[PDB]
Formats: C-alpha cells, structure tokens, sequence
C-alpha cells in the first residue's frame, strides 16, 4: 500500500480509468462511452497557471472534459460533439496551502467546487450527450501531445506539480503501488 | 409620483381612470386578479384580501404561467412532467401543448397580440416558440444562453425580455425574432429570478434573489434604481399592476406586494402557501391592445410571422427552411 | 461522529440521500430521479431475515431501491417503474463476522458483492431508468412503513445487527450527524 | 471340446451335459450351432465419419469416401473460417500459413454469419450498437440495425428463409427481421437474461440459444417464437458458443465457467461433454464434417478437435487480437431444405415465419395481425 504518494513534476502519468475485464466477468469487451463521473482531488500548488487533469482519449476532435487552471481560477471544461462547455471555480488556487476538489458530469449537466464554495453547475450544448473514453485518462501532463484544437493558453502546461488522494468513478486509486504507468517514486517534498 | 402622467397637474391613460385624488390612476374593466402557480395546483387571489380560489388541481409540477386574456386562455409549464399545457381559463378543456424536448421549462410567456406562446428552458440553455395551439414549433435563442428564466414581452413593442441566471449574470432583451440581442443589465446581478413590464409606466421591473433587490430600469436598462432592497430572503416571481409589485418568496412561502415607486406598503397578500411560483396579475389592461404586425393579412408568410422591428420577419419551424419572406418550406 | 451502529430490529432511521437544495442552488425544486445508486456498507448480524437499507420515498409502487437479509443471503431489489429485479448474494450473512457490502446501479443495470464474492449482477426489466424518489434513505427497515403492495415477505422483519462505514454514493455518510429520523445513540457491542 | 472345440466357432463349453457352444461377448450371433458371427447394427459408438449398418462407411449428401473410405471430404470449396476478431473480421483456412483479412478498421465487430448463395456477411458491432451487412467481396456496408440494440451478442441467419435473428443480452430479447432489416419484430422476450449464442434449423424450423444469465440455459424455439424449451439448464455457468450440426443430427456447445465442449440431439438427451481440457476461456464454437472450432478470450486464437474423439485438439491462429464469433463458410454448411413459405404468398403479408412443421404469419413492431394473414399498423 502508498495511502498518500506524490509527485515529481517531471512525472506525466495515464492512469487507468476503467475496463471490463471480461476474463473475470465474461461481458463483452467495450470502450464504454461515459455519462457518469466524479471524485475527490485535493490539490496544492503556487502556480495561478496551468493544466491538470484531462479525461477520455486524444485524437481531432476526440470527446473530452478537462481540468486547468486558469487565470489563477479554475475552470473546468468539455466537449461532447456539440460545442464545448466551460466550469470556472470561484478559488485562488496559489494558497500552497491545502485545497479539497470535487466535480461531477450526470450526462450533459457537469458540476464542480473548489473547496466549500457553491458547487459551480452547468450544460453541454444539446444534441450530444456522449464521451468518449478509453479507460484511462491522462493526468499531470505531458510532451508534445496537445490534440486537435480547443486550448487556450492554459491548457499548454507540462505542470510539473504536487497534488494527493485522487478517487476515480466512486472508487479510489491506491496512489503509486499500484499505479498504471509510473514514472517516479516519492512522496511530495511538502510546504 | 405622479402615478402615470404630468405636466403641477397629472394624467392617466388608455384604460385607466384618475382616482378621487388626481395622482391615483385606477384600471378600468374588471378587478385585477393575482393568478399564480403552486408546484401542485394554480391559484387566485385578491391584492387585499384573504381571498382563495383553486383554479388547477392535479398537477405534478406546475412553475411558469400566463394567459390570454381574449380567447380566455391559460398556459403553464411542468418541471417533472417537462410538458408546456394550456387550459380553457374556464378550469376546463386542459391539454398537452410542448411535449417532447423539456427539461426544465421555466419561463413562459404568451404574446397576446401576435398569437405566440415563448418559453425558455434552462435544461435546454434555449429560448422558444410557438402556435397557442401548441404547433408550429420553433427555437429561437441557443446562442451563449445558460440559466434563463423569466421571459417577458413587449408585442406592441415587437420585443422580448429575460433573466439569465448562469456565470454570466445577464438581464437581456432582444427582438421578437432573435435580432437585436442587447444587454440591459449584467452588472449586480447574480440570481435575477423575476422580471415584469409596466408599460402603462414605460419600464420594466426584475427581482435578484441573491441580491435581495427589485429593480426598475428603463427599457433600454438605463436608469436603474432598485425599488425595494429589504424583506426579501428569496424571491422568485414577480408582477406589477398599477402602483404596487407582487412577487412569489420561497423563503417567506408567500406572495408579497409593495410600492413601486417607493418600496413602502410592503404587504403579505398571502402566507402558508406550498411554493409560490410564477405570479402574474390577471387583468384586460395587463394585456393591452397593440397592432398586429401580421393582421389583415398575410398572417404568417406559410407557417408563423415574427414581429422583428416594425417589418414583421418570417420563420421557419425546426427542421424547415426558408426560401423567401414570403415563403417556408421544410 | 459516532463510528458503529447497534440495530435491535426495532430501530428504523431515515437520513437524506438526494435532494434539490433549492434553498442554496436557486434551482427549481422536484423530486431528484437519479440515473444512478452507489453505496457500501459494513454489516454483521445473526438474523437470517431482514431489510437493512431502504432508498425512495415510502409509497405505492414509488421507485425503491433495498437491501434485505432473505434465507441467510442477503439480496439487491430495485424497481425504476418497469417491473423490479432481485440480485441475490451468494454468500452466507449469518456468521457474526463484519462484511463489507457493495451496490452500485448504472440505469437499469445493478450488481452487489458480498464480502471477497463474485458481484452477482443483472439488469432491471427493459423501460425504466430512474430511480424516482424524494431521496429519503433509511437504515434498519422501516416502521408500520412496508410501503403499497409489492414485496417479499422478509421486507418486514427488522434488521436485528450491526453496521459500520457507511457510504452513499461518493459521501461516507456520517450516522449519528446525519440522521434526520433518530431513535437512540446507540454504539455497536462487538462480541 | 478340446477335441469338440476342434470346430465349436469360440466358446466351448463340453458342459451342460455334452457340447455347448457360446461367443465370445460381442460376436454374439449364433446361426446353427457351430458358429458365430458380428454384431454391430450401430448405436454405441461406431464413429466413422457418417455411420454404418449392415458393414458400411458412407460419406453423405455433398461428401466424397476418401481414400481411407472412412472421414468424407465435403463437395464445394475447401471451406474457410470466418471469424470476428473486433477490430476487423477475417478468415482463415483451416492448417495454412495462410490467414486473410476481410473487412477493415471496425469498432467492435462481436457477432456474425453469412447468407452464402447471396453473397452476405453480417456482423453486429457492439460498441456502435449496430448490426451490419457487407457484401462477402467485403464491400458496400449496409446498416440494417440501427437502434434498440445494447448489446447484439449473437447473430442468425436462415439462408432457407431468408431471416435475419440475433440476441441483445443489453434488452435480453431476441429479434428476427428481413435480410435487409425490414419488417423488424421482437420475437422473444421473457424469462431470457443474458441470451447470447444463437443457431438454426431452418430444415425444422426451430432456433437454439444460450443464456448465461442467473439461470444459465440451452433453450429452443419453433422459428416463429412458439414452441419454446428448455434443452439444459443442468451444469451450465457460462453457455459461450452454440453451433448445429446439421448433417450429424446434432447441438454442440461451450460452457467457459465449466471448461468444457458438452454435445447433444436436437432435444437435449443423450448429452456427453465432449472436450473437457484445454479450455480456458472459449467463447465461439462451429463445426465442419468431423471437427469443432472455437475461439477463446484467454490464449487469443482459433482452437480445433475431433468432435467424436475430442483429441486431435490443435491451434490454428495464435495471437488475434480478441478472436469473437467463428464459422464455417461453406455451402452444405448451410444446406437447401424445403422452403416453408415456398412461393411468397407464403411470404404471408409480413413476416412468414416457419411454425411446428408449417409455418405462420408475423407482424413487425406496431402491427396487429388480423385474421392471421394480415398486419395492420
Ligand atoms: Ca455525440
Ligand atoms: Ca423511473
């Protein structure tokens, strides 16, 4: 068990959503497109920019939301096939101090809170309500990836970054021992 | 302060009479009825008096309402239902008028002039329109919309008005069509629930119920004084008629009245209600008469005419296409 | 808080799983109906028959979602509006050691694992998707409360056990704090 | 004896009260006295590719004695397997370094089948919720499912009647429709919870389907939906594959919880598990003159055997990608029976679907029937 593993920063990590590893359950083997999220992400940085977590695959034009942060706010972010929409948090995210993060997406409606403060909810445009997803979302950063085209200049960040306890769908990722792709070991050298 | 008209003398005007005062301008006709949803029924009541008068009675959950004054008409959404239904003012007659395509209908207006029945959803981010009849369909605003919710209109004036609840916290009007998309107000604003039209007083009053203020502003939502700033935990709808405000508080669960001008007289018309929802007084003069842009006429080039500027513009409902001013085709 | 909780078969509690804050979001009030269930739960008890969790409102035919122990098993029943289905554990629950229980539905689909079982799974007839409640949840069974008519007869006999850890959907659930309908704080005497 | 058995055929026995005469247990004949004979008739065992009777091995309708005047080499083409493998669909020749591709970049291509004389392969991909059709060139895709689909786990086609069937374990029915998709009716509905596998007998008008839901089944239907059976629901956890022999009057099948390959007569009895090793994961089964085909989720690859022996066990294609449904493409794989409706006012008013041993009318989703000719919307 790691109960609490950190970051590098030069640490870009595709942690693994989810699979129906038939092997056990002998459903048939689907890339499900996804309706349903949530988590509870805390986070510490002095960066007011930057990108954090983006979930689904990368391709032009391939069904996404995303975490950024913007103009020291922070929004978070979508596109289903019909155009993409935008969640901005109400927070200053340059504390260094300690920061909870919780967001959720039912279908078109997404939501999320920085902290305490009124959950910040919102809508797809309609005539779209799918997203599109491996199983394993990107997280961190990364190099020379940057998809399609729907990034402002928050979204370019290889964000070098010192975050904790990460939860997937309702269940939580054991952080590093049994991390998908690793690329370091250590915890956070912490304020 | 002069109720509708000066010049050390006053005036009143079209179906308004000065009272034995000469400031006082009283409407004519019958007496003003506050009509108003109930999430379960639809209700009337009397301004001042304890009065109680269950007009709809089995019903889900009923939020936006209007009518028709002539062809004595009575629409009204349902947030659960995601239906839009109308009724024979009567009580009776009731039927299914929007029903595929809701989520949350919350504002509802009728353009009694133009035979036009608009709603906003804020399920849908999207305004829209229609026949009374319920046919005809059409959208109308999709375009940077987010929460809207109180929808007003001005048919003599071929404009509509609405609250926009989202990030952006907007109070908008726009023309009868979609045209001329203006700001009235996107500054102070944060849950602008309610908002009505006095055109006997020519401005237009809102509600913000995070900022426990109604606001008056003219049309053009400049000169924006808010009217009351006090004794409103969370108000949702409101409506005017003559001098007074009255508007629906889920907090107070009740329908309150006030000046409009002063904000004093602050009244509980009515207390102990389930959830006072949309409010709207029910009254002729409520729904004055205004030229037809479509009358003796071509009465909808092929389908439904929309009263833009003075030229009235032609549309087409969802999934047809133009093909002329004239002239509409899927 | 208070960590464990003792059931005497006679002790019903009602908490609030889903609501419209309308108060805080200024969002039209309705009843919540929800795409999805999660929750886990750890149970011990002795009684081969009882209903433990109940999520709906408490009326005829209203959509409902509950656990009961039925023969020494215990068993998911759901009903969306389209007939119910039953999942049944594949485990035995009258060994007085601690077990932790999963439920989670997606739509029509639900499943529930027993301790280190198989999660039995299965889907709710063809027709109905939300689970249409006032979002009342109650632990323990319910009081002169079997609601219409539609159940197996066990859904009557009280729980008669204990539990622990409760958590409903992405919220661990907080027992004796959150409790809206409370007979006493009573904590769990383990054996 | 010993003298008398100088001729007493087998077993002597100078007892009884002086020369008796008896075989040897399985000669049991006994003629007039000295002499003995064989016995076989058949029955137990006796598997030469077709059977005997009074001694006879001889090869079948479209089959040729070979050499060794036993197996029988099936007349047509040297027949190929097709196969869905997800991310495409292929076919390979039985015991080649050979294996060709066929229709490219699919999403995930799960279920198929092929109407042979017509030129038809289907396939239904369940990440699309689709069930499509291309030419077997392997052009000019068609979707002839579109929606109501969650999970098309099976796909079926009568090549006699020209009807399409398959099973959605997402709805748990079973739908049949026209070659083209039309005319598209529910056809079974209750009491199925994860209704996979789906095989034909349009000679008998009958479907044969898995269902590893909670009560995990072999059942069977008369094609027009009536008649339904159970055929086991005796040791069976994961019922995978389901495939006829049409020629061996016979059902084999695949559990992949029980690891085995069990076999049985169009009713059910008679039931020997056949293959009982080497089955780790299989998920499609098919058979062809004496061999059975599978595929498996576990080592990823086509696997073969003797379906009388269940030794002779082989690989054919390691390492597919995610090998699903498997068949035989061949033509007395799909032999010409009778057809039931015969000219198309058989072909009813909608749907002529084959009934017992004749056959009724059926009406698309909406439609009531009306004097059990017609359909009215
Ligand atoms: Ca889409
Ligand atoms: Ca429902």
């Amino acid at each position: 068990a790691l109960e609490t593993l950190a970051f590098d920063g030069r640490t870009y990590i595709e942690y693994l959503n989810a699979v129906i590893e038939s092997e056990l359950t002998n459903e048939i083997p689907a890339e499900k497109a996804l309706q349903s999220n949530h988590f509870e992400l805390s986070l510490r940085t002095e960066a007011t920019q930057g990108l954090v977590l983006w979930i689904g695959k990368a391709a032009e034009r391939a069904d996404y939301m995303a975490l950024a942060i913007v103009d020291g706010h922070l929004q978070l972010s979508y596109d289903l096939g019909s155009q993409p929409v935008v969640l901005r948090s109400t927070v200053k995210v340059n504390t260094n101090r300690w920061l909870r993060i919780r967001a959720h997406r039912e279908h078109r409606e997404g939501s999320l809170q920085v902290g305490n403060e009124a959950p910040v909810t919102g809508s797809s445009p309609l005539g779209a309500t799918q997203l599109d997803t491996d199983g394993a979302l990107w997280l961190g950063g990364l190099q020379k990836l940057p998809v399609g085209q729907a990034l402002p200049k928050a979204y370019g960040t290889g964000f070098v970054g010192c975050l904790r306890d990460v939860v997937v769908g309702h269940r939580q990722l054991h952080l590093l021992e049994d991390a998908v792709t690793k690329p370091e070991l250590r915890p956070c050298p912490t304020p | 302060y002069c109720s509708q008209g000066c010049t050390f003398q006053c005036w009143c005007e079209a179906g308004y009479e000065l009272r034995p005062d000469r400031r006082s301008c009283k409407a004519l006709g019958p007496e003003p009825v506050l009509l108003f949803a109930n999430r379960i029924d639809i209700r009337q009541v009397l301004p001042h008096r304890s009065e109680y008068t269950l007009l709809l009675n089995n019903l889900e959950n009923a939020i936006a309402l209007d009518f028709h004054h002539r062809r004595e008409l009575v629409f009204w959404s349902d947030v659960t239902l995601d239906r839009i239904l109308r009724a024979n003012l009567n009580g009776s007659n009731v039927e299914e008028v929007v029903s595929t395509g809701l989520e949350s209908p919350g504002g509802l207006a009728v353009d009694w002039v133009h035979d036009k029945l608009y709603w906003t959803d804020s399920g849908t981010s999207r305004i829209e329109v229609a026949n009374l009849d319920g046919a005809h369909r059409k959208v109308l605003l999709w375009q940077s919309l987010e929460k809207p919710r109180a929808i007003a209109l001005h048919p003599m004036e071929g404009t509509i008005y609405w609250t926009d609840w989202g990030n952006t916290p907007r109070i908008e009007a726009s023309s009868m069509d979609g045209s001329g998309r203006r700001i009235i107000a996107d500054t102070h604003l944060f849950w602008p629930n309610g908002l009505t039209i006095d055109y006997a007083g020519r401005r237009m009053y809102w509600v913000d119920a995070k900022h426990h203020v109604i606001e008056r502003a003219n049309l053009d939502g400049s000169h924006r004084k808010a009217v009351i700033s006090q004794g409103l935990p969370h108000p949702f709808a409101i409506t005017v008629f003559e001098d007074s405000l009255y508007w629906t508080d889920w907090h107070t669960k009740s329908i309150n009245s006030a000046n409009k001008f002063t904000g004093k007289n602050q009244e509980i018309i009515r207390n102990k209600l389930h959830f006072p929802m949309d409010i709207h007084t029910l009254h002729p003069q409520r729904q004055p008469a205004g030229k037809n842009r479509c009358g003796d006429n071509n009465g909808g080039c092929t389908h439904l005419c929309l009263p833009s500027g003075q030229n009235y513009t032609c549309a087409c409902p969802t999934g047809f296409r133009k093909i002329n001013s004239h002239a509409c085709a899927q």
